[PDB]
Formats: C-alpha cells, sequence, structure tokens
C-alpha cells in the first residue's frame, strides 16, 4: 500500500532523519525498544503504521530507509545512542574516506566505491515492501558527502525507477550567512542533477529558521534540535494523509502531480504554521483565516524572498487538525480578493482540501506547544529566483579568476562542465522570467 | 479474388462511372445512406457514403466475408471529395511471416499507435477533391518490418464522395495516367 | 420483480452512497445487523427494490462500490452500518487516480474493469427483470469521474434498454479542489451528453450556503450535505419505494421532462429547510411548500433561475393533502410569473403526490425542474477551458499518458455547440 | 455548421499559439525548442523511452514482474474486523503487448517545429555514459522485448 522508502546522506540527512524516526515514533507510541512492552496501561498504537515501520511475525518494528555517510564519525555518533536497538546496523555503511563539502572525491573517487552495496540495500528493501509511490532523499547543497555521492545515486535510481516519485530535501546556502567556502562550487553542480533528473526538490534555509525562532520562540541560543523539528514537523505535515485517513485524503500522487506545471519549474515555496512556542500557544485564539493570511507572510516563509516581487502560478494548501470546512472556505473567499497577494492572468485559482482529523501531538522536552491544528502552503511563485540569479552572479565572481579550482582539476573532471551549469542556469532563470511576464 | 488474375498496370476495383459500381462490394448502412448521385464539382457520376456514425455506414470488398482480394499491386489510389466530416478506411494486408495486418487511417487522428494486428493512422483531407496514395509495402515495412505480400480486404466508411479506386505496381503521375483514370 | 441496481464511485460518490443507504435503512427499519425491525406495512412488499431476500429473512444490499485506492473502504467498513453490505463488490485497485482522468481511464481503467462488469452482470441476471442502473459519483477526481464515464457506457452497450440517472457533483470556480478540474469537466460532460440518458446537477458551495442561511448550523460538514442529498434521492425514489394514488417512475420523468436528448440536466431541491429552533413553528400548508419549492433562495444552485425561462417542472410531493390546492396554486403561478417559463409550451408542471409520509417527517415535498440557469455555468467553465488551453498548461500529465490533444479540441467543439444550442433555445419566441 | 468548423477551430487554436508565442519568442530572441511549448513532445519520447525500460528491467531483476499467480493477500482496517485486501491487476496472466507513438513531419511543422533538436549541451543525461552501457549490454532483453524498431515521420497523405 502507501509506503515509502527514505534516504538520508550526509551528517545533516542523518540527523534530519533521526529526528523524523523519533517524532513518528513518539506520535505513534512506539517505544525505543522495538516492540509493545505497554501491557498495564496502554497509550495509543492501533493505526497502520505499515506505511513507515513494518511488523515482524514476533511484534517488532522495523525501520525502513537508508542511513548513508561517507564519514564513519556521525554514523558511531549516532550508533552510541538510545536508540541504537531499534534500526540494523546493516543500515548504517561507515567510510573509510569522505567528501566534507567537495563534490570531486565524493562523486568520482569515493562516492563511486560503494554503490553496489547500497543498490542492493535499496533493492532489498524494495523488495520487502508491497506498493511503493516515490521516496524521501535527504541531503545537503553544502555537504560533499550530501552532494556528489547524492548525485550519482539520485542517477542510477531515476534510470532504474521512472515510474517512481523522486522528492528531494536539503538546505540551502543563505546569502548572508554560511558555514564553508566551496558552497556554491557544490550547489552549482548538484543544480544541473536535481533539475535534469528530478522530478520536484524542496528549497530552504537556515537564517529564515533562525529569524522565526527569534520572533517568535523567542530564544537567544539556538541549536539544530529544533531545527531538525522544525523540518520533521514539515515532512510528517506533507505526509500526514497518508498514515492516517480523513474527508479529502491527499496522497503523495494526488499534490505532486499539480504542484509540477512545468519540468523545470519545481521549485514550490513550503510554509509551516503555527510556528510558535509554549507562551505562544495559550492567550492567543487560532482560526484558520488568521494563520492562512500569516502563511502568505514573507516574515513567515523559510525561503529569504518577498513573495511581491513576482507572482503565484499554482499553490498547493494543506491542514491537519480540527479544521472545520467553512473556516477554510472563508479563507479562500478572503484570500481570493486580497489585492496584496498577486497572481497570473491565466490561473484564477488552484488548490487543495487536506482535512486531517488526528491532531498534532507535542514533544515532552520541545518547544512547540499543544496546537488544536495545524496548517502547512506549498506555493510557486517566480520571486524565489533572485536566489539563483544570485548564486549564478557569485559564481561568476568566483569563476573569473578560477579560485580553488586547481583542486577539482586534479582530481580529474572536465572543465566545461562549469560553462555548461552556468549556461543552463542561465536559461532556467530566463524559463523563469517567460514564466513570469504575462500578457 | 484477383490472386489467379494478372495484375499489372492499374486494378481498378470501384468505379463509379461504371454500370455497377459495387457488385463485388458489400454495404452496410445505418443512420445514413450509400447512393450514386452527380457531384456538382466534376457534373460525374459518383459514389456518395454517408451517416451519422463513421463506423456503421461504409462498404469492404470483397463482398464475401470469406474471400480476399489478393492483389500484390503495392500502391492503393484513390480519389474521394471530402465532405468535410469524420473519414477513415481500413486495408487488411498479409505479409511475408503469413500474419494479417490492418492499417486503418483516419482524419480524427495524431500519431501512427503500432499495434501487432492493426496499425491507426492519421491522414488530411483538403477541401474538395482529394487524391490518395497509400504505399502498402512501405507502410508495411515501417511499421512491422515485414514486407508486403497482397491486400485481402479494404473497407472504405461513410462521409465521403468516391470517385475512382484502383491499385497500381507505381505511382503514376497526372500525364501518364489514361484519360479514364483523369480527373476533369 | 421490478428491482434497481445501484452503483458507485468516487470518494464522494461512496461516502454519499453510504449516507443514502444508512437513511433508507433508518426509515425502513434496518438494524445496523442485518435483521429487521421495521414496525410499517408498506416497508417488506417492495422493499426488494433495493434489497435481495435472503435466508432468516436478512436482506442485503445491492451496490457495487468501484474505486482506486484502498483507503475508502477502511473509512467506510468501520461505520455504523459497514459491516453490512457485500464486499466482495467494493473492487480497489492499488494505485490511486492522481485526480487524473486520462490516466484513471487507462490505466486503472483496463486491468480493474473486468472485475465491476463481471459482477454487475452477475447482478443483473441474478434477478428477472430490471429497470435502470443508479451510479451517485463526483466529477472532481479521476476516481469517480473517470470510471463511472466507462461503466455507463458500457452498461449502455450491452443493456440499451435501461435507465441510466446519475447525480454527479458540479464544479464551481469559488470553491475548487483540483488544479485541472476544468479538464476532467470538459471531459467528462462529453460523455454525460452522449452516452447518458439524464444527470442532476450537484454543487457544495449552494448548499453550504443554503444551511448557514437557513438552517443557521453552528459546525457544518459533509455530514449534513450528504444527509440533504439523500433526504433528496429518497425523495425521488419514493414514486416507486412507496406507491400512493398518482404513482410516477424513473423513464416517465426523463421521458416527460426532457424536451431534447442533448439537454438531459435538472434542478434538485426539497422543500422544508428550517433551523432548529424553527421546527416547533411552521404552519404545515400548501402554498408554504409551494413558495419554497418555486423561490431560488431555497433551490440547491449555484446561479440564478431568474435569469432565463422555465422549460420542465415536475412536483413530486409526499404526504396526505389533496390534489386542488396543487393544480390552482401552478395555475396561478403560471398566471402571475409568465415572464419565467416558456410561453410556448403551457402547463410546464406536473403533479405527483406521495400518499406514504416519510419515516420521521410529516410533509415532504423535492422539487425536481429544468430552469434556464445552467446556461452560465456552461459559459463561464467553456471560458476557462478556453483559458487553460490558451497556454497548453497542465497538458505534459495528460500528454504522458498516451492520448492526444484533439480529444480536447472536439470536447469544446461539442461545448460551444451545446451553449450555442442552449441559448438560441432559451429565446424561444413564438413566431418571427 | 457540419465537422469542419470543428477542424478549422483546432487549427486556429495551433495558429494563435504560433503566432503569439514567436512574438514572445522574438520578444527575447531565442529558438522554439528552447522555449516551453515544444518540449512536451520530447517528454513523449521519453515515455517511450521509459516504455522500453520499464519493461527491461523488470525482466532484470525481482519482484515487479514475477509470476503473480500465487501471491496471497492482507486483512487490514483496525487488527482484525474487517476484510482481507485483492489484487485485480495482470495478476491474472494478462499478457500486455508493446505499444508506440511519434508524430508525423509536414503535421509536426505545422504544430511549430521541423522536430529541432534541443540544446546540444544539455543533455548530459542523454549522452550519459551508464546508459550508453546498458544499452550495449541489455541487447538480449531488448531483443526479447520488441523488435520492431520503428520509423513513422514519413508517412503523410
Amino acid at each position: 500500500m502507501r509506503e515509502c522508502i527514505s534516504i538520508h546522506v550526509g551528517q545533516a540527512g542523518v540527523q534530519i532523519g533521526n529526528a523524523c524516526w523519533e517524532l513518528y515514533c513518539l506520535e505513534h507510541g512506539i517505544q525505543p525498544d522495538g516492540q509493545m512492552p505497554s501491557d498495564k496501561t496502554i497509550g495509543g498504537g492501533d493505526d497502520s503504521f505499515n506505511t513507515f515501520f513494518s511488523e515482524t511475525g514476533a511484534g517488532k518494528h522495523v525501520p525502513r530507509a537508508v542511513f548513508v555517510d561517507l564519514e564513519p564519525t556521525v554514523v558511531d555518533e549516532v550508533r552510541t545512542g538510545t536508540y541504537r536497538q531499534l534500526f540494523h546496523p546493516e543500515q548504517l555503511i561507515t567510510g573509510k574516506e569522505d567528501a566534507a563539502n567537495n563534490y570531486a572525491r565524493g562523486h568520482y573517487t569515493i562516492g563511486k566505491e560503494i554503490v553496489d552495496l547500497v543498490l542492493d540495500r535499496i533493492r532489498k528493501l524494495a523488495d520487502l515492501c508491497t506498493g511503493l509511490q516515490g521516496f524521501l532523499i535527504f541531503h545537503s547543497f553544502g555537504g560533499g558527502t550530501g552532494s556528489g555521492f547524492a548525485s550519482l545515486l539520485m542517477e542510477r535510481l531515476s534510470v532504474d525507477y521512472g515510474k517512481k516519485s523522486k522528492l528531494e530535501f536539503a538546505i540551502y546556502p543563505a546569502p548572508q550567512v554560511s558555514t564553508a567556502v566551496v558552497e556554491p562550487y557544490n550547489s552549482i553542480l548538484t543544480t544541473h542533477t536535481t533539475l535534469e533528473h528530478s522530478d520536484c526538490a524542496f528549497m530552504v534555509d537556515n537564517e529564515a529558521i533562525y529569524d522565526i525562532c527569534r520572533r517568535n520562540l523567542d530564544i537567544e541560543r539556538p541549536t539544530y534540535t529544533n531545527l531538525n523539528r522544525l523540518i520533521g514537523q514539515i515532512v510528517s505535515s506533507i505526509t500526514a494523509s497518508l498514515r492516517f485517513d480523513g474527508a479529502l485524503n491527499v496522497d503523495l500522487t494526488e499534490f505532486q502531480t499539480n504542484l509540477v506545471p512545468y519540468p523545470r519549474i519545481h521549485f514550490p515555496l513550503a510554509t509551516y504554521a503555527p510556528v510558535i512556542s509554549a507562551e505562544k500557544a495559550y492567550h492567543e485564539q487560532l482560526s484558520v483565516a488568521e494563520i492562512t493570511n500569516a502563511c502568505f507572510e514573507p516574515a513567515n516563509q523559510m525561503v529569504k524572498c518577498d513573495p511581491r516581487h513576482g507572482k503565484y502560478m499554482a499553490c498547493c494548501m494543506l491542514y491537519r487538525g480540527d479544521v472545520v470546512p467553512k473556516d477554510v472556505n472563508a479563507a479562500i473567499a478572503t484570500i481570493k480578493t486580497k489585492r496584496t497577494i498577486q497572481f497570473v492572468d491565466w490561473c484564477p485559482t488552484g488548490f487543495k482540501v487536506g482535512i486531517n482529523y488526528q491532531p498534532p501531538t507535542v514533544v515532552p522536552g520541545g518547544d512547540l506547544a499543544k496546537v488544536q491544528r495545524a496548517v502547512c502552503m506549498l506555493s510557486n511563485t517566480t520571486a524565489i529566483a533572485e536566489a539563483w540569479a544570485r548564486l549564478d552572479h557569485k559564481f561568476d565572481l568566483m569563476y573569473a579568476k578560477r579560485a580553488f579550482v586547481h583542486w577539482y582539476v586534479g582530481e580529474g573532471m572536465e572543465e566545461g562542465e562549469f560553462s555548461e551549469a552556468r549556461e543552463d542556469l542561465a536559461a532556467l532563470e530566463k524559463d523563469y522570467e517567460e514564466v513570469g511576464v504575462d500578457s | 479474388m484477383f490472386k489467379n488474375t494478372f495484375q499489372s498496370g492499374f486494378l481498378s476495383i470501384l468505379y463509379s462511372i461504371g454500370s455497377k459500381p459495387l457488385q463485388i462490394w458489400d454495404k452496410k448502412v445505418r443512420n445514413g445512406h450509400i447512393k450514386r448521385i452527380t457531384d456538382n464539382d466534376i457534373q460525374s457520376l459518383v459514389l456518395e457514403i454517408e451517416g451519422t456514425n463513421v463506423s456503421t455506414t461504409y462498404i469492404t470488398c470483397p463482398a464475401d466475408p470469406k474471400k480476399t482480394l489478393g492483389i500484390k499491386l503495392p500502391f492503393l489510389v484513390m480519389i474521394i471529395k471530402n465532405l468535410k466530416k469524420y473519414f477513415t478506411f481500413e486495408v487488411q494486408v498479409l505479409d511475408d511471416k503469413n500474419v494479417r495486418r490492418r492499417f486503418r487511417a483516419s482524419n480524427y487522428q495524431s500519431t501512427t499507435r503500432v499495434k501487432p494486428f492493426i496499425c491507426t493512422m492519421p491522414m488530411r483531407l483538403d477541401d474538395g477533391w482529394n487524391q490518395i496514395q497509400f504505399n502498402l509495402s512501405d507502410f508495411t515495412r515501417r511499421a512491422y518490418g515485414t514486407n508486403y505480400i497482397e491486400t485481402l480486404r479494404v473497407q472504405i466508411h461513410a462521409n465521403c464522395r468516391i470517385r475512382r479506386v484502383y491499385f497500381s505496381d507505381r505511382l503514376y503521375s497526372e500525364d501518364e495516367l489514361p484519360a479514364e483514370f483523369k480527373l476533369y | 420483480m421490478r428491482e434497481i441496481v445501484h452503483l458507485q464511485a468516487g470518494q464522494c460518490g461512496n461516502q454519499i452512497g453510504a449516507k443514502f443507504w444508512e437513511v433508507i435503512s433508518d426509515e425502513h427499519g434496518i438494524d445496523p445487523t442485518g435483521t429487521y425491525h421495521g414496525d410499517s406495512d408498506l416497508q417488506l412488499e417492495r422493499i426488494n427494490v433495493y434489497y435481495n431476500e435472503a435466508t432468516g429473512g436478512k436482506y442485503v444490499p445491492r451496490a457495487v462500490l468501484v474505486d482506486l485506492e484502498p483507503g475508502t473502504m477502511d473509512s467506510v467498513r468501520s461505520g455504523p452500518f459497514g459491516q453490512i453490505f457485500r464486499p466482495d463488490n467494493f473492487v480497489f485497485g492499488q494505485s490511486g487516480a492522481g485526480n487524473n482522468w486520462a490516466k484513471g481511464h487507462y490505466t486503472e481503467g483496463a486491468e480493474l474493469v473486468d472485475s465491476v462488469l463481471d459482477v454487475v452482470r452477475k447482478e443483473a441476471e441474478s434477478c428477472d427483470c430490471l429497470q435502470g442502473f443508479q451510479l451517485t459519483h463526483s466529477l472532481g477526481g479521476g476516481t469517480g469521474s473517470g470510471m463511472g464515464t466507462l461503466l455507463i457506457s458500457k452498461i449502455r452497450e450491452e443493456y440499451p434498454d435501461r435507465i441510466m440517472n446519475t447525480f454527479s457533483v458540479v464544479p464551481s470556480p469559488k470553491v475548487s479542489d483540483t488544479v485541472v478540474e476544468p479538464y476532467n469537466a470538459t471531459l467528462s460532460v462529453h460523455q454525460l451528453v452522449e452516452n447518458t440518458d439524464e444527470t442532476y446537477c450537484i454543487d457544495n458551495e449552494a448548499l453550504y450556503d443554503i444551511c448557514f442561511r437557513t438552517l443557521k448550523l453552528t459546525t457544518p460538514t459533509y455530514g449534513d450535505l450528504n444527509h440533504l442529498v439523500s433526504a433528496t434521492m429518497s425523495g425521488v425514489t419514493t414514486c416507486l419505494r412507496f406507491p400512493g394514488q398518482l404513482n410516477a417512475d424513473l423513464r416517465k420523468l426523463a421521458v416527460n421532462m426532457v424536451p431534447f436528448p442533448r439537454l438531459h440536466f435538472f434542478m434538485p431541491g426539497f422543500a422544508p429547510l428550517t433551523s432548529r429552533g424553527s421546527q416547533q413553528y411552521r404552519a404545515l400548508t400548501v402554498p408554504e411548500l409551494t413558495q419554497q419549492m418555486f423561490d431560488a433562495k431555497n433551490m440547491m444552485a449555484a446561479c440564478d433561475p431568474r435569469h432565463g425561462r422555465y422549460l420542465t417542472v415536475a412536483a413530486v410531493f409526499r404526504g396526505r393533502m389533496s390534489m386542488k390546492e396543487v393544480d390552482e396554486q401552478m395555475l396561478n403561478v403560471q398566471n402571475k410569473n409568465s415572464s419565467y417559463f416558456v410561453e410556448w409550451i403551457p402547463n410546464n408542471v406536473k403533479t405527483a403526490v406521495c400518499d406514504i409520509p416519510p419515516r420521521g417527517l410529516k410533509m415532504s415535498a423535492t422539487f425536481i425542474g429544468n430552469s434556464t440557469a445552467i446556461q452560465e455555468l456552461f459559459k463561464r467553465i467553456s471560458e476557462q477551458f478556453t483559458a487553460m488551453f490558451r497556454r497548453k498548461a497542465f497538458l505534459h500529465w495528460y500528454t504522458g499518458e498516451g492520448m492526444d490533444e484533439m480529444e480536447f479540441t472536439e470536447a469544446e467543439s461539442n461545448m460551444n455547440d451545446l451553449v450555442s444550442e442552449y441559448q438560441q433555445y432559451q429565446d424561444a419566441t413564438a413566431e418571427e | 455548421p457540419p465537422q469542419h468548423n470543428f477542424l478549422k477551430n483546432w487549427r486556429r487554436h495551433i495558429a494563435l499559439r504560433k503566432k503569439q508565442q514567436e512574438a514572445l519568442s522574438k520578444h527575447l530572441k531565442k529558438p522554439a525548442s528552447e522555449l516551453l511549448m515544444h518540449t512536451g513532445e520530447s517528454y513523449r519520447k521519453i515515455q517511450e523511452e521509459r516504455e522500453v525500460i520499464d519493461r527491461a528491467l523488470p525482466t532484470q531483476h525481482d519482484g515487479k514482474a514475477t509470476s503473480w499467480f500465487w501471491s496471497p493477500l492482507e486483512y487490514l482496517g483496525d487488527e482484525m474486523t474487517g476484510l482481507l485486501m485483492t489484487k485485480k491487476k495482470t495478476q491474472r496472466g494478462l499478457v500486455e503487448p508493446i505499444t508506440h507513438i511519434r508524430k508525423p513531419l509536414s503535421i509536426q511543422v505545422e504544430t511549430g517545429l521541423p522536430a529541432q533538436k534541443d540544446a546540444w549541451y544539455r543533455y548530459t543525461w542523454d549522452r550519459s555514459l551508464f546508459l550508453i552501457y546498458r544499452r550495449k549490454e541489455l541487447q538480449s532483453i531488448m531483443a526479447e522485448l520488441d523488435f520492431s524498431q520503428q520509423d513513422i515521420d514519413g508517412l503523410e497523405v
């Protein structure tokens, strides 16, 4: 049935995974041991867990995804944890050498060495399942492990399965703040693979998370755990109609089919709400119209881009919790007449109604409070193209004098792929501006 | 029918002016009519086939379903008049590997869908009178990699005004066509 | 004897059909178990129209659920009446439609169509003689719309001498659910106008407005709309379920209410739509029901019937009142409201009274009429389809399935022909 | 009017498509195959390749094309209070043949392009060494699937 296989590449991919698994186990009452020891006081767990977990003959749950990283330090860090008895060691493949923010080695001299093993692993996982729809590949553009190895695995997965959905989730280098220097070098090449060989891609940065947590959660010393919690909440909200049911079930296919108006433009604008803390969720009357209006605020976007710069082609909206359809209809009536929100003269409307009866759950020790309902939106607008323009400018001003390129020359590649990637990105931006231009 | 007949030059299976144009043709009529009237454009006797449903009004040759034409000429040329409606025709042929195959060409088609026993087919009809040339051998070789042997059945549907249907060994230009084969 | 075979398609269709089945079970006195606990007289003789005689008197439903996504059966079976249907009829696939009409019709409509054809045939020959087939579905998706049209075409080809009535849900630009909904509607309307006897218009926005402004509900949900449409269906079918003095049937209405086959759309509607606090203060009389079945406020249209002229009207009543009041009411309405119906055709209102009252409510009367109001819906649908097809947006998905594009061209061609026909018949002048 | 208007209507829609699309293109000077309109048929050719490779790769590996005649089912809903599931597809033994789609020359030209090749530099996937090697390797299975390599475009009447 509706079952998927996740893929986790890089340290960031591994940690985002681990957050997702712990969130799913706590939300379904799944104990860290792998069984159901709650024999005195039950607290849930009688649902359709087959989508993500697997039921053994002894009452055990086996995780279903791929934990691969070229550096064994992350694998060891996860191994010494309290959840080591849940997954299987065969699924966590260590490595001798690692990329560490380098596409060259991780794509030719390091990634090409462990290919058969991961292919056999994913083939076994696929055979262990009956119904497959898509995948959840978690990587990063800054990380070399999440760029070179991810690209080479994705290119083979595309040609090995053309009838299955191909998702993408990674981190974008914010123009203001960053971690390394060669981030654009990896990004400019990873974009070509993710565009010309995949179907959809999701784009997020970290500085937006910092802005929103300071503005709403009001924390002065943030940490990666909250970022992973937000990302896991987003992922769970997206795949909410799969694990459970509702008035109008929206499967992966149901929203990905319309989420792509064109094969070249498949970069939606995700936005989660409400992103609030405990004290920010007690004296605050929460309805649907207010939060839906807030969903279109640039201050609440995970991507730094003013929506008023462009206009929207298509929008996908989802809900989770005790939502009443009349509120949704009223919100639609309000937004459809809103002059601030811009849209083309060729899409008078487009949207979806995802009603989820099961409310989102909280975490003991986290920052999110008990909110009766949630909402997530996936819009497509041309105003986000500014990020690609800035990245192209950065790569051009790095590439005029060929800074930090002799390493890539020595590792052994062509030199023309930089020109190829540059012209491909220029063509993509030209297509974006053509689409953004009305009659 | 023409397997043991000397086939060379032209082999007409339908002639509108002829006294009995449909002696070897079977008529299937439903919500339509098949009548021989005088076309205004050419001022000559022609066979008019019309019907609300194209698949319900047609003619087929030979009239006997058990019989086959057995014509080895590779080219099929028909002179029809476009009635600005849905029109199609179907031709059943035989190959060297002894497989019956049908070629159906319609004015409401886009892409030739090649199936192991049938090949659907787009085509265009200009206003007025059209001369449609069908290279059965080339079509068969392209669609199946097989050579043409003989024609088994020809079926022409409604929404058309037929003038003359014949087979030829080669494609004849207007000058080398005989007087009775020209369109004045 | 004379029985009716019911069909299911679409998750919305599935839920509304389940609601209708629960409503009819409650009104005819059927326990959730499957036995009989009724106390009436007429609920035993003609009960076999929708049920089937079985050992121990345990009547079984007669409806086949067709779907493409397994998630629907788990929902519909867990209900208070989900363990009473025939599990064999719940024919489902493994892949969803993805709100695609072309893909669902092509991919999920070839290897799955044989089972539903088998079961509906075996049900057909299980009975002696049948009248028609009822299929409730929606055009908002690829399950109901992508499959019902194929099923209707197949059953019409096999059994041309049957009634093809359906209650598909019309879209609305204000309240949308699918991005490619105009494409699905354009593809479905051709099959509706070519291989379907009659079709009734169903809208969610109009029902929501009606309940909000008249029923004054706290938290209206799809359950309320399903209850309303189920009551509408019960009022429609009671002419055959519960015979009285002036009984009618489906084909009678279809022949009489349809001037031309190309226009078989209708306008349903129930009369007593009152708020909770208004139930204890109401006058049970004829002219009130008359006004509520003539006014556009109580009608479930997302349009205005006053923009055109009334074509065919059928007033089906369910109660114990009289006959003189109905005829005098229609007479005076035609006399006064002379500028609302075709002057060329007098007496466009049909009378039908069911002497058998419904269970729970004493007076009830539905409205089945065909007024000149759907034209605006057609024109806006044509305009939006033209806008979508003008730049060929969201086309590669349908393109990537295997179907070409002139299907859209012929669909919009037939659409233009139909709208021109409707507009030049709207001004039905007497003479030159 | 009779069906002439319908063919003429789709032809006018195509012609307007063209006139406006080249207006926009010459506004900013780039070829048609580079633009939004003419990539759909290339995507169709990709779907043809997908037909080929999705009939060939299940022939290569396990599960996706095995003999489904004796593959069991599952019970769900809530633990056990409902019913078994069902599989209703080519599990029977259906032998589905192979289909293909192309388009003819002058019709393509009137559609907007005489089958123009896309940009010479983009398609590293089409010339990907993996695909080329598989084309070298899977000749046996590609023969087993279909022997009818197609040449179509020269067919117009």
